[PDB]
Formats: structure tokens, sequence, C-alpha cells
């Protein structure tokens, strides 16, 4: 259903976009996700299925941008000024239920059902 | 033919205390077109909410208690509102939330508007199970000059 791609090994300060194909569903009728685990799956941003609503945890608001193409089913996150505290796997979620339904649960980091294999990003010093 | 139609926001939500804050001649005219001529249901707060009659549609209004407008047809339950209706090919419930509730699992059809604008507020459309419903139509919108927000038809058939 979720492939997470982009991501590898960045300098401190670096940029690097993360990538993430979902099939199997209409694209365009659900939000998207990210969080990031650390050896804790941390919530971080969050698209609504229309892409004019957006949520950012608090470790990423201003630094890092989520969008989404839906002609290529895929969302983007966008990462700007990346350290070593970043370093992490990344997942793309998706929620079970369609449009806006769960969005303030999303937001919150909950009523996600499906996830990708996630990407690891690693910045070094 | 019991079909349900409903403009839904973020989190379910299709009302508050007041009028909803968007502008949305747009779903009002989809309204419009999917319920004209069919006869319309709905509960007494509802009614209380558009204030004035549905033109062109049977009006069904329900309530425990005893009709307090007589250009509209007053039923006290569920069975009656369906029997006020007649033989017509279609019949279109328009909430509020708990005629929904009543209404979603004795219905083949849901015409729902889609809106990203997050609003809070104390009633929701109910919760329905995906699996259950096959989406057959679909149109979406960018917002724009005359309409405040996003908004997406969606038409769902029960599988
Ligand atoms: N965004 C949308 O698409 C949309 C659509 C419709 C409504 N709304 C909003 O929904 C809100 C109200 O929702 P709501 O759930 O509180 O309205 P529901 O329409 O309140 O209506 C309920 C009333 O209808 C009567 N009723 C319902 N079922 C009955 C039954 N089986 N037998 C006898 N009477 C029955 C009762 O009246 P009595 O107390 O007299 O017994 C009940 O209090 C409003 O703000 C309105 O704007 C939004
Ligand atoms: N998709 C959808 N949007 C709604 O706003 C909606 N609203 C209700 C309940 N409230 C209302 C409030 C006003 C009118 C209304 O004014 N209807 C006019 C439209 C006028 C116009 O075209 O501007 C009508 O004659 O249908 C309808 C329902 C039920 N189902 C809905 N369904």
């Amino acid at each position: 259903q979720l492939q997470e791609s982009g991501g590898g090994l960045v300098q401190a300060g670096g940029s690097l976009r993360l990538s993430c194909e979902a099939s199997g569903r209409t694209f365009s009728s659900y939000a998207m996700g990210w969080f990031r685990q650390a050896p804790e799956r941390d919530f971080v941003a969050v698209i609504s299925w229309s892409g004019s609503n957006t949520y950012y945890a608090d470790s990423a608001k201003g630094r890092f941008t989520i969008s989404r193409d839906n002609a290529k089913n895929t969302v983007y996150l966008q990462m700007n000024s990346l350290k070593p505290e970043d370093t992490a796997i990344y997942y793309c979620a998706a929620p079970g239920r369609p449009h806006g339904s769960s969005w303030s649960l999303n937001k919150k980091g909950q009523g996600y059902d499906y996830w990708g294999q996630g990407t690891q990003v690693t910045v070094s010093s | 033919m019991i079909s349900l139609i409903a403009a839904l926001a973020v989190d379910r939500v299709i009302g508050m205390e007041n009028a909803m804050p968007w502008n949305l001649p747009a779903d009002l005219a989809w309204f419009k077109r999917n319920t004209l001529n069919k006869p319309v249901i709905m509960g007494r707060h509802t009614w209380e909410s558009i204030g004035r009659p549905l033109p062109g549609r049977k009006n069904i209004i329900l309530s425990s208690q005893p009709g307090t407008d007589d250009r509209v047809t007053w039923v006290k339950s569920v069975d009656e509102a369906i029997a006020a209706c007649g033989d017509v090919p279609e019949i279109m419930v328009i909430g509020g939330g708990r005629v929904y509730e009543q209404f979603l699992p004795k219905a083949q059809k849901l015409y729902l508007t889609h809106i990203d604008a997050e609003v809070e507020g104390d009633t929701h459309f109910p919760d329905y199970e995906p699996d259950d419903w096959e989406s057959v139509f679909s149109e979406f919108h960018d917002a724009d000059a005359q309409n405040s927000h996003s908004y997406c038809f969606e038409i769902l058939e029960r599988r």
C-alpha cells in the first residue's frame, strides 16, 4: 500500500526531501501523515485530504514542509535545516477513514491505520 | 429508495449552535438539484434552522410534539415520516444528526459534500463504514470568490 522513498545521509544544516507513494485506494480522498521513530513513533506532520490543511509537530514547525501530488499518488515531506536530532526512520501513514473524518485525530498523531516500511534519514555533524 | 444528503466538514461536523461559518453557494445549488421534486425529511431543529419551507418539495418534519406550522407536514415517528412520503422513486433525508443516525441503516444512497474546513461543532454525521458503501460519483472544487472553502461532491451507494 505505502512506499517511502528519498532519505539517506546528509550533512548538518542540510536539506533532504522525503517521498511516499500510496497505492490501493483513491489517493485524493485521504489525508497523509509522516511519523519518525528513534530506536518511539513521534508524529511529525499531516496534510488533509484536500491539501488545504496542514499540521506540524513542534519539532517540525518552520523547518519542514508536507505537500501532496494527487496525479502521482504521492505526499512529500520537505526537510530543510536538519540536525543530528532529526536522525531517525521516517514513516508515511494514512487514515483508514476517507476525507476529513479523522482529522483532529490525525493532528494528534492518532487515527492512522496504514503505515509504510519507512525510510532512513541520517544527519552527521 | 431512501437517501441521505449532507454537507460534512472536518471530523464529520455538520452543525454548531449557530450557522456554520462558511459560504457555499455551489453546495446549496447542488443540494437543490438533488432534492427538487423529491420529498424531504428533517428533524425539528433543522426545520427551525432553515426557518422557511423548501419550495418544490414535499416537506416532512419529525417531532414528538404537535405541529407549529401548517405550510408543512408534521409526523410523530420514522415509519410515519416514510408513510407521509408516498410512492416516490426516492426519499431525501436532510438531517440533522439525530435524524441521520436513524435513517442511515435504512438508506441505499448518500449525497455527501466534503468541506476541508476546521470547524468545531456539537453535531455530526454518523460514522459510515467505508466497506458498506461504494463511491459511484465524485467531483472536487477549489474555493473561489463565491465559495469560502474547498468542497467535494460525492455520491455513495450501499454495497
Ligand atoms: N451540514 C449539513 O448538511 C446539515 C444538515 C442538516 C442539519 N444540519 C445542522 O444540524 C443541526 C441540528 O442537528 P440535530 O441532530 O440536533 O437535529 P435533529 O434534526 O435535532 O432533529 C431532532 C428533533 O426531531 C425530532 N425527532 C427526531 N427523530 C424523531 C423521532 N423518531 N420521533 C419523533 N421525533 C423525532 C425531535 O423533535 P422533538 O423534540 O419535537 O421531539 C428531535 O428533537 C443544525 O445546526 C443544523 O444546521 C446540518
Ligand atoms: N450538501 C448539503 N449542504 C447543506 O447545507 C445541507 N443543509 C441541510 C440543512 N440546512 C439547510 C439550510 C438551507 C437550505 C436552503 O436554503 N436550500 C435552498 C437553496 C437556496 C439556494 O440555492 O441558494 C433550496 O431551495 O434548496 C437547505 C438546507 C441539509 N442538507 C444539506 N446538504
